[PDB]
């Protein structure tokens, strides 16, 4: 097997970061993949709130997951995610 | 460049799954 809690629970967040990626790359509001629109806009969600992790809006908590934990494996410093480059800085 | 990783690293990823992919038409 490759990965059985989840090549799909991970394939399905690599998808997540991926978009997130992405969609963090990607600066282009009317790109229409709106579901990259819409990842863009959940790093965009996220950090145009603090609530994001100060208050329980885990769209950015599980994105700050999903970006941090990302970054974690990703090393880069420069170009597009959320706490990514900014986890990333050592 | 390392997108991908097992899914030991990053928590519940239920979120912005439904981000990148949810079904709007």
């Amino acid at each position: 097997a490759t990965q059985s809690p989840g090549d799909s629970r991970r394939l399905s967040i690599q998808r997540a970061i991926q978009s997130l990626v992405h969609a963090a790359q990607c600066r282009n509001a009317n790109c229409s993949l709106p579901s990259c629109q819409k990842m863009k806009r959940v790093v965009q969600h996220t950090k145009g709130c603090k609530r994001k992790t100060n208050g329980g809006c885990p769209i950015c908590k599980q994105l700050i997951a999903l970006a941090a934990y990302h970054a974690k494996h990703c090393q880069e410093n420069k170009c597009p995610v959320p706490f990514c480059l900014n986890i990333k800085q050592k | 460049l390392p997108s991908q990783a097992m899914d030991d690293l990053m928590l519940s990823p239920d979120d912005i799954e439904q981000w990148f992919t949810e079904d709007p038409g």
